[PDB]
This record gives C-alpha cells, sequence and structure tokens, in this order.
C-alpha cells in the first residue's frame, strides 16, 4: 500500500504542479506513441491468450511492428505535407462532401467504443478483482472513480516516463517470473503439462470432458500454425492482421495524433523506430508471463468445468485472462505488487488519456463544426470533456458483452472485432492514398457496403454467443468456422472490389483538387483548388534512419524466425 | 534448432529487402 500510496502522491504532484504551470523529439513521440498503445488491455489479453493458446497471439504484436514503419514511411508524408489535423479531414479534403467524413468519423468512434476503451476497463476491473477480491462490477466502479480523479488531476516529458515506469515493472516481473519457473529453458520444458487435474464437470449436459482442449495445445510453442487446422492461422496473422493494423496505426486518428507532434520527419521516423524497438520487447514482457502464470497456477487458469471457472471469474468459458493479474497478486514478493499495480494503473492511464484527446479531436472538431461551424473555445472544449464522459459511459456499458466472448478471451474479441469494421477503412484509406481514381461516392458506397457485410456477419458474434469445448456455440458452420482474420481479408478484398467498381462507372475527380493529398504527389508545387508540413530530411540524418530502420526489419524477423 | 531457423528468416528478408530496393533504384 506504501508504494501504491507514494505513486499516487508522485501523480497528483505532478498533475497540480502541471495545471499550475508541435516540435517534440523523436525520443517522446516514440514514448507516446508506446503509452498510447500499450496499456492494462494489451498485459491482460495477451497473457490470457498465452496461457490458453501460446505464443501464436504475441505475433500480433509483434505484426504492429511492420506497419508502424510504414506508417513513418509512407502515410506520414502525406499526412503532414497535406496539413491534416485529424484522419477523416484528409478524406474531407481529398474527397469531398460531409456524407463521407461524417459517417467515417462515427465509425472510428464505434470502433474506439469497443476496440480501447471497453477493454481497458475490463483490464483494470479483471486486475483490481484479482488484486482487491472485489465483483466484476464494483471493480468497474471502482477503475472508472480512480480514472476520473487521474483525469481531473493528472491529465496529460510524461510518456517518457510513463513507458520507462512500465518497461521497468515488467522487467522486473518477468525476472521474478523466470526464476520462480527456472528460466527460459524452465519454461519451455515444463509448459505441455499444464494440464489440470480436474475435468468432471458434474453437470450432466457434457459429463466428462472431450480432453482436446483442457490440455495445452499441442503446437503452443509455435508461433506459426496450420493454415486451415491451427488457430491462428500464418494466412490469418501475416495478411489478415496488417489490415486491421493499417487502421490501427497508419489510420487511426490516436496514433497520428500522437505521431503529428514530432520535429520533422526525420524525428517522425525515428521516434517509429524506437517504438518498433519497444515493440519486439512486449512480447517477452506479457506472452511469457501468463505461461508462467499457467505453469505455477494450472488449476486456478486452465480451467475448463464451467463450475469452477464460475467460481473463479464470474465467466464459465474464460478464466484464461486472469493469467496476468493472479501471477502479479502472488509471484511478486510481499513488500512489492504495489509497484506492479502502479505500473498496469499508468499504462492504462497512458492509453486512456490518449484515446480521449484522440475522440476530442474527432467528435469535437468533426462533427460539432459540421453542425456549428462558428463556436466559443470555452463551449469547444466543454464539447470535448462531455464528449470524453459521454464516450467513457458508453464503453462501460459495452463491457459486458466484452465479459464472455471469442472463447472468455479478451484479445482475441479485439482482435475480432477489429477484423470486421477496421477493413472497410483501410480498404478505403489505401484507396484513397494510392488510387487518384477514386471519387467521393466511389469510396463511400464501398465503404458502407463494407460496413453493411461486416455487421452481418458480427450480429451472429453476439447474437448466437460464443463458447469453449464445454458447450460450443450454435451458430452455422459456414458463417462461423471462417477465421475472423480470414473474413477481414475476404472483405477488405471485396471493399475494394465494390469501390474500384463504382468508381470506375462514375464520373472521375480532376487532378487540380489533388495536389499533395496523394502519395504520388507529396512533392508537387503547384496549386491546390481549394476543394473545401513542408517535410524536409538532410540526406545524412535520413540515411542513418534508413540503416536502422533496416536493422530493426532484420531484429524483428529474426525474433519471427526463432520461434517458427 | 530454433537459431538456425532464425538465421534462415534473416537471410530471406534480406534477399527481399536487397530486391525491393535493386527495384526502387532501378525503376525509380
Ligand atoms: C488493441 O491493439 C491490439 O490490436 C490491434 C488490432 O486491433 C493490433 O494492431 C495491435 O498490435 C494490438 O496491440
Amino acid at each position: 500500500i506504501l508504494v501504491i500510496a507514494a505513486y499516487f502522491l508522485l501523480v497528483i504532484g505532478v498533475g497540480l504542479w502541471s495545471m499550475c504551470r508541435r516540435s517534440m523529439v523523436w525520443w517522446p513521440v516514440g514514448a507516446s506513441l508506446f503509452a498510447s498503445n500499450i496499456g492494462s488491455g494489451h498485459f491482460v489479453g495477451l497473457a490470457g491468450t498465452g496461457a490458453a493458446s501460446g505464443l501464436a497471439v504475441a505475433g500480433f504484436e509483434w505484426n504492429a511492428l511492420f506497419v508502424v514503419l510504414l506508417l513513418g514511411w509512407l502515410f506520414a508524408p502525406v499526412y503532414l505535407t497535406a496539413g491534416v489535423i485529424t484522419m477523416p479531414q484528409y478524406l474531407r479534403k481529398r474527397f469531398g462532401g460531409r456524407r463521407i467524413r461524417l459517417y467515417l468519423s462515427v465509425l472510428s468512434l464505434f470502433l474506439y467504443i469497443f476496440t480501447k476503451i471497453s477493454v481497458d476497463m475490463f483490464s483494470g476491473a479483471v486486475f483490481i478483482q484479482q488484486a482487491l477480491g472485489w465483483n466484476i462490477y464494483a471493480s468497474v466502479i471502482a477503475l472508472l472513480g480512480i480514472t476520473m480523479i487521474y483525469t481531473v488531476t493528472g491529465g496529460l516529458y510524461t510518456d517518457t516516463v510513463q513507458t520507462f515506469v512500465i518497461l521497468g515493472g515488467a522487467c522486473i516481473l518477468m525476472g521474478y517470473a523466470f526464476h520462480e519457473v527456472g528460466g527460459y529453458s524452465g519454461l519451455f520444458d515444463k509448459y505441455l503439462g499444464a494440464a489440470t487435474s480436474l475435468t468432471v464437470s458434474e453437470d450432466p449436459a457434457v459429463g466428462n470432458i472431450s480432453s482436446f482442449c483442457y490440455r495445452p495445445r499441442p503446437d503452443s510453442y509455435h508461433l506459426l500454425r496450420h493454415p486451415v487446422t491451427g488457430d491462428l492461422p500464418w494466412p490469418a496473422l501475416l495478411l489478415g492482421l496488417t489490415i486491421v493494423s493499417g487502421w490501427y496505426w497508419c489510420s487511426d486518428q490516436v496514433i497520428v495524433q500522437r505521431c503529428l507532434a514530432g520535429k520533422s520527419l526525420t524525428h517522425i521516423k525515428a521516434g517509429c523506430i524506437l517504438c518498433g524497438y519497444l515493440k519486439l520487447t512486449p512480447m517477452f514482457l506479457m506472452v511469457m508471463p501468463g505461461m508462467i502464470s499457467r505453469i505455477l497456477y494450472p488449476d486456478e487458469v486452465a480451467c475448463v468445468v464451467p463450475e469452477v471457472c464460475r467460481r473463479v471469474c464470474g465467466t464459465e468459458v474464460g478464466c484464461s485472462n486472469i493469467a496476468y493479474p493472479r501471477l502479479v497478486v502472488k509471484l511478486m514478493p510481499n513488500g512489492l505488487r504495489g509497484l506492479m499495480l502502479a505500473v498496469m494503473l499508468a499504462a492504462l492511464m497512458s492509453s486512456l488519456a490518449s484515446i480521449f484527446n484522440s475522440s476530442s479531436t474527432l467528435f469535437t472538431m468533426d462533427i460539432y463544426t459540421r453542425l456549428r461551424p462558428r463556436a466559443g473555445d470555452r463551449e469547444l472544449l466543454l464539447v470535448g470533456r462531455l464528449w470524453v464522459v459521454f464516450i467513457v459511459v458508453v464503453s462501460v456499458a459495452w463491457l459486458p458483452v466484452v465479459q464472455a466472448a471469442q472463447g472468455g478471451q479478451l484479445f482475441d474479441y479485439i482482435q475480432a472485432v477489429s477484423s470486421y469494421l477496421a477493413p472497410p477503412v483501410s480498404a478505403v484509406f489505401v484507396l484513397a492514398l494510392f488510387v487518384p481514381r477514386v471519387n467521393e461516392q466511389g469510396a463511400f458506397w464501398g465503404l458502407i457496403g463494407g460496413l453493411l457485410m461486416g455487421l452481418a456477419r458480427l450480429i451472429p458474434e453476439f447474437s448466437f454467443g460464443s463458447g469453449s469445448c464445454v458447450q460450443p456455440s450454435a451458430c452455422p458452420a459456414f458463417l462461423c468456422g471462417v477465421h475472423y482474420l480470414y473474413f477481414a481479408i475476404v472483405l477488405f478484398f471485396c471493399s475494394g472490389l465494390l469501390t474500384l467498381t463504382v468508381s470506375l462507372c462514375t464520373a472521375p475527380i480532376p487532378r487540380k483538387h489533388l495536389h499533395r493529398l496523394v502519395f504520388s504527389l507529396r512533392h508537387s508545387k503547384e496549386e491546390r483548388e481549394d476543394l473545401d508540413e513542408d517535410i524536409s530530411e538532410d540526406p545524412s540524418w535520413a540515411r542513418v534512419v534508413n540503416l536502422n530502420a533496416l536493422l530493426m526489419m532484420a531484429v524483428a524477423v529474426f525474433l519471427w524466425g526463432f520461434y517458427a | 534448432q530454433p537459431w538456425m531457423q532464425g538465421l534462415i528468416a534473416v537471410a530471406v528478408f534480406l534477399v527481399l529487402v536487397a530486391i525491393a530496393f535493386a527495384v526502387n533504384h532501378f525503376w525509380c
């Protein structure tokens, strides 16, 4: 309690001093990106899916690496040269019309409510539930209260200290966990025996457990699985998640807002390099501790019997997601476990601050100005604060859906939901950035068709439900058997085809309106038609960043290959 | 042996990057 009290005192003091009293260097930008992405949701989801499935889930985070450099090398020049403050404003400038911008902003807001805020709130809730032994809803209420206090006092230099604290805490935890199990060879030589001894299921619905998925998966060690037989197939990883990460980094407002503040293009590229190098790390720092929790505490983590799972977590399908919280509750020394919770709250606060700022700059700027062209600055700030409060309460209301989905594990739920609605935005952004032929309605109709098909495939997911081997969900295999990342690829391709079909069959857009808004015309010196910056880099720093980017890619590919 | 397959992945990625930069310098 002393460590938590000291950390809270530090936060209150820093916030009070900040309240009383665009040229960011590369390292603060990289720290801001990492803190915006990494939160309690990432730790909980990665640990839970590592306990359930294995290291393959970590390959998701490693695939967030590559796109960042694309974000740093392909779409950042367009964002800076166009002078676009937000992402929907870019499409407002390039395409025109107030229908595409408004709809895309609304869709991004919904992707926020059930991809960023709700998962982080539930992760903080499970942390407090495991540590403080409260109910799930009471834990959500407590997290809401403490996050309101943090926002009122702390609010927004801080990125570097947040990242340093998070990395230090996670490194301490992994150091004390690996020796607890006996090391890397200790974890790899004893993981497959993590099967629980309780397979009874006294309820006559299933009787004896099928003894197929209570044991760890035989291919749990392998990062790459079978294309059809194995869960999270490699076609569903390499191609499936690149499309989603395109929206996450290169197209979402959170990352571009945390990235547009760089001093120059070279500083932005170096910050992206730092973020990728820090993205090498969270595999070791999240997925392996989940296996640690599975090994030391198999009966309390790998439960399959509905009764014991309901006792432990309140859900009969999950309890794989309590891998990380339980781990810090017991493994860490008695004097510790305050610093670990402080680190977790730090990650949650960084993520929520970034999300709130991005949601404010999305709704308060795009929609409100589209509705109220002129308003006072105080009114704008009040609208932003009210939107943050409303977005938080909406995510809290949506949290019960997050409670039990995609087999009871959270990160698979994030990947599934983000594989249904993001690919439309990804296809629209790619077509706008690289295909001049696209028009406003050509992109809009493809986008709305992709949304309709995604919703049609998504409604059964939370209608019929999901379950484990004990009680598989009752839904057609044709509309459920295909992996969510496979459906992401298919929907992305059909949305691209629809957008191209509508565009080539309808009146194009003149080129005079298309200066510096397309990656093929970043360096054009001609004037714009105003349908409604100044990037530069000296060769020495440019080549330095290019070579270190190549080295970072080499390291990422090496770690990809090393874990099969 | 994880290290040998990791080295193979590094080699194939290096060849891929070399080809990409070659076509970049050829097609401008
Ligand atoms: C919420 O963030 C997580 O899921 C997104 C896709 O939604 C991935 O791109 C990212 O690497 C991962 O950390």
